[PDB]
């Protein structure tokens, strides 16, 4: 056999269905050859997201670093999640949210932001294709088209604009 | 099993020090092993297999060369003053962010009403983001 | 012993990836521990000493924060998601060479048909050189 | 109990070199197991946990790139030559002080007469300020 | 419950003596025999009354710049403590394991307090008023000569001039 | 007592055969079976005779620098080796892990002590009559140019002048 409903686990020990706890909670007592489960409501900072039979609820991480912002508190059914504020991406992911942020790296004069930056991949930096420059350090502004002119003074690079 | 059995963990609200928990999924306090004023409390004689691990975390380095020393000590009944059975020490420094992990364990032979605990110099270092990072532990064999 | 038990190595020519291998000297899969998927499946309850050894090297420092994590995560059966029972990070930069060990190690209750894997960030800097330098084991107490 | 059980410890005054002792408080030779010529010697068939930790030091980084190695070795009955059960790696340079642990820790079967040793490649750096920081174990399980 | 000096042993289920400073315990005591102590060997010692199996190791050498301030003996561990002048970096359970020398305070700060015991020196920037033309590790900021007429004024670095 | 080439397992109380290098033992002799051996698989090895129950695994690929002087065989573990003008900074159980280049003796400085492959390039300073005008990790000090009149004397990194 060994079948059983939905929310029920075959405990071996008791040779039969039992029920499963509920997200927000932790088995308390288990299955006997009599009784059923019986659950208790997960305490201090600490949760249970699945259908379970865990002895105690997982540990909530500890509150979110410097430049970080909780984007999901801890509850009984859910751990605290925490991300990187705008500007900011995140160098080391973890099971859920952020471990480590870290600023957005800066294109340089001559070299426009190619890609931005999402908050799981930083900003790709390299030069402009001929014909366009960027005399400015960011980690948003792209390359820009040369000025546009008559008399072509001096030719531009991607490092200065094209004067005229 | 009937066997002496403690694995407890950091609590990770606790920030700026170290507290163990045991009321947690994965974690164990079992069979005569009791947790008080933050050490474990040996039930009985026998070989123990004793454990811990703390992880450290840094911003970067301050204008001190900053050590990291975790250390897990003994009170035996047959010789009360904390003595060091398993230690180690680390030097992160010598603002990118640095990770120091801290391994100690081996096997030693236990009497009822030893304590045991596991500390560390420098609380404010600890690292308590995920799970499984900071624990201590032992069992009977 | 009639005990489960596993000590799985790396295989040493699968470079870029860690695949664990048991038909080799010193290594163990007996009693029940099956290798499915790369990953320990437990064939019954009770405590078990859960413990990995992973080694990382590399020729030089590129970025300013090169971080390397391993971990010993836990899917129960009776609450099935990967949770970690073990975790450390480690930092080796802030053209000489850099050897970064992390060692994993803790007793755990296991329930039949739990599964355990032992993974890393960055397996491209895993190093095979010799043997006895990564390795993943369980052994029912 | 009586399970072949070994806990000895490095003599603190056998500096330049790494002796292994059993005669200390919270040291253990026992059911067997001996103590021959600094390797320690199997008793029994059986699996055996094995486990070691050394402790390095130093003032600076010398001209060179330091590189301290730490091995437990198996000669067996079944294949006389050292082979590398448990092996790491660890690099502190790349005048202040510096602290290099590295833990090595592992289940293995052995079969009687199987002698294992524990050895470093710098003696000259170990650190025997403390007890609990260098030692070198097994217990049959 | 026990006497003093002695202990309860639960296999032998009775009060039986226990060792003195400087001696382990060699053999357990019985339902006949009480026990049988012995003196610690080479670099081995005890300090409380005990009943180990063996002698606690004493510590190795004390390292550079470093002084001995007590004997590895049979009844005590060897203590080790900085040179003058130097404070204690890493405390070890008795004693320091490493030591290091005190802060300097340049020209421009001054010694706010000392402490050639476990805390290096804390140097501090000079309030309006004070200087130090000194680095050194024990001269502060010592406050400016007012003069009559003031000639060249007063900065954290040099004293006023008349 | 058994035959070289056998051993006495203890389990089956009698003598059995030893497997030779280059396999290992697949099922272990019985008291009416003799031990059954199988040639060591992809990537593995044994060198002597023996009775493991897997063969030992081959060394991964030799790193970038080095060279392998030896193949992986079912009879031997593969060797690494450092090419010309390096040493081997970490000695592998048999070969070498880590390669490096030959230290280089700036201009007034020479080599003390040439390279062994396991040994890094010694330089000492030019004594006072020698000179090393040049960057090199096997040009020695040599004597300065000898003269009946000295116009420029010669110092460690240039030659004399005459
Ligand atoms: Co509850
Ligand atoms: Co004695
Ligand atoms: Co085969």
């Amino acid at each position: 056999g060994s079948t059983c409903r939905l929310r029920e686990y075959y405990d071996q020990t008791a040779q039969m269905c039992c029920s499963k706890c509920s997200p927000g909670q932790h088995a308390k007592v288990f299955c006997t050859k009599t009784s059923d489960t019986v659950c208790d409501s997960c305490e201090d900072s600490t949760y249970t997201q699945l259908w379970n039979w865990v002895p105690e609820c997982l540990s909530c991480g500890s509150r979110c670093s410097s430049d970080q912002v909780e984007t999901q508190a801890c509850t009984r059914e859910q751990n605290r999640i925490c991300t990187c504020r705008p500007g900011w991406y995140c160098a080391l992911s973890k099971q859920e949210g952020c471990r480590l942020c870290a600023p957005l790296r800066k294109c340089r004069p001559g070299f426009g932001v190619a890609r931005p930056g999402t908050e799981t991949s930083d900003v790709v930096c390299k030069p402009c294709a001929p014909g366009t420059f960027s005399n400015t350090t960011s980690s948003t502004d792209i390359c820009r088209p040369h000025q546009i002119c008559n008399v072509v003074a001096i030719p531009g690079n991607a490092s200065m604009d094209a004067v005229c | 099993s009937d066997m002496p059995v403690a694995h407890v963990v950091a609590n990770p609200q606790a920030e700026g020090q170290l507290q163990w928990l045991n009321r947690r999924a994965n974690a164990l306090l079992a069979n005569g092993v009791e947790l008080r004023d933050n050490q474990l409390v040996v039930p009985s004689e026998g070989l123990y297999l004793i454990y811990s691990q703390v992880l450290f975390s840094g911003q970067g380095c301050p204008s001190t060369h900053v050590l990291l020393t975790h250390t897990i000590s003994r009170i035996a009944v047959s010789y009360q003053t904390p003595v060091n059975l398993l230690s180690a020490i680390r030097s992160p420094c010598q603002a990118n962010p640095w990770y120091e992990p801290i391994y100690l364990g081996g096997v030693f032979q236990l009497e009822p009403g030893d304590r045991l605990s596991a500390e560390i110099n420098r609380p404010d270092y600890l690292d308590f983001a995920e799970s499984g990072q900071v624990y201590f532990g032992i069992i009977a064999l």
